């Protein structure tokens, strides 16, 4: 079975740049028949390249496709603001076809830290017995971040969950949201509920708390 | 062309599902229908392929064994049907018909995937359909609250604000899988903090299986 590998996984480019995205086969696609797919978050993907090099038309000139072999390349001549999307190879010269896992283009832009807030639990909730504490990280670049909650200084594991949205089409930034979950009773034996933030664009981590 | 799959669907596991795809527009005996499926956050796996004059079919090693792919020519109709469900299968699955290479689509076959159907996402899972709980994630120039949309099944569940009037700063994020299997998702918006006193905040949350439709005032305090 043939291997695609699409590396690297992603590229941060500025609007108007030029793109040019590997797919590498571990052996020769026969009769270079490589294509290229374009895919955008809830959507079909949509195929913008066949036979290597061959475009259909209705699909935009700024995309052409090279290579044989082993060797291909997908160019994007210039970044209009629909293109930041993830772009897949596939071959399909066999009775087998394969995908790449896949090259994300997204907008590259300064280093923004988070804003962050935490939320607790709202006494609705905790009638029910439950206690979720929110922490929002928003509005950053780069797309890496990381928090971790300590409770009255205990690093918390495997009571928390993290959600991160795509790429802001205006600003480009990112936001996350962790939820950190115990029972009502458990959440009454702690006074110091803190999320705790990492990431580029600060120096130092960032901790945001209350008191119970 | 126009490929139209068949609607979502919940599967225990160990189970099988069938999906099927309806095409209308140009000659379904002649050309090459394959089946691609995408996990959540993950890329496209190719799964097989069929061409219905032929009957010939391929399967992609992974799920041989556990896979069949019949083309119906009397109905112009292809079906996908996978075996012996697990949590990993919990995915968007489509249809994807290859393109042909001029005006019309009785062109000569070019392999690659031109046409694709719009995805049926088959969630396997034990659990049963269940509306949300909405919980207020109260307000403290720049102040942040939400909307907790906490244990809810199956996907999906869209939120907004305001009934649509409130966009800017708003952020919905996709849903977290908890471990009893129910599903969670909040909404934020960052507002100013002096507009906490004389603007109102609502977030209207729908998930229609479980008819649940909330819309919920966010305030201080």
């Amino acid at each position: 079975e043939i291997v695609l590998t699409q590396s690297p996984g992603t590229q941060s480019l500025s609007p108007g740049e030029r793109a040019t995205l590997s797919c590498r086969a571990s052996q020769s696609v026969g009769n270079n028949k490589l294509a290229w797919y374009q895919q955008r978050p809830g959507q079909a993907p949509r195929l913008l390249i066949y036979g290597a090099s061959s475009r259909p038309s209705g699909v935009a000139d700024r995309f052409s496709g090279s290579g044989s072999g082993t060797d291909f390349t997908l160019t994007i001549s210039r970044l209009e603001p629909e293109d930041f999307a993830v772009y897949y190879c596939q071959q399909y010269g066999q009775s087998l076809s394969t995908f790449g896992q896949g090259t994300k283009v997204e907008v590259k832009r300064t280093v923004a830290a988070p804003s962050v807030f935490i939320f607790p639990p709202s006494d609705e909730q905790l009638k029910s017995g439950t206690a979720s504490v929110v922490c929002l990280l928003n509005n950053f670049y780069p797309r890496e971040a990381k928090v971790q909650w300590k409770v009255d200084n205990a690093l918390q594991s495997g009571n928390s969950q993290e959600s991160v949205t795509e790429q802001d089409s205006k600003d480009s930034t990112y936001s996350l949201s962790s939820t950190l979950t115990l029972s009502k009773a458990d959440y009454e034996k702690h006074k110091v509920y803190a999320c705790e933030v990492t990431h580029q664009g600060l120096s130092s981590p960032v901790t945001k708390s209350f008191n119970r | 062309v126009q490929l139209v799959q068949s609607g979502a669907e919940v599967k225990r596991p160990g189970s099988s599902v069938t999906v099927s795809c309806k095409a209308s527009g140009g000659s379904f005996s002649t050309y090459a229908l394959s089946w691609v499926r995408q996990a959540p956050g993950r890329g496209l796996e190719w799964m097989g392929g069929v061409i219905p004059l032929l009957t010939i079919t391929n399967y992609a090693p992974r799920f041989q064994g556990r896979i069949t792919i019949t083309a119906d020519r009397s109905t112009s109709t292809a079906y996908l049907e996978l075996n012996s469900l697990r949590p990993e299968d919990t995915a968007v699955y489509y249809c994807a018909r290859e393109g042909t290479t001029g005006w019309g689509w009785l062109g000569k076959p070019i392999g690659a995937f031109a046409h694709w159907g719009q995805g049926t996402l088959v969630t396997v899972s034990s659990a049963s359909t269940k509306g949300p709980s909405v919980f207020p994630l109260a307000p403290s120039g720049t102040a942040a609250l939400g909307c907790l949309v906490k244990d809810y099944f199956p996907e999906p569940v869209t939120v907004s604000w305001n009934s649509g009037a409130l966009t800017s700063g708003v952020h919905t994020f996709p849903a977290v899988l908890q471990s009893s299997g129910l599903y969670s998702l909040s909404s934020v918006v960052t507002v100013p903090s002096s507009s906490l006193g004389t603007q109102t905040y609502i977030c209207n949350v729908n998930h229609k299986p479980s008819n649940t439709k909330v819309d919920k005032k966010v305030e201080p305090k």
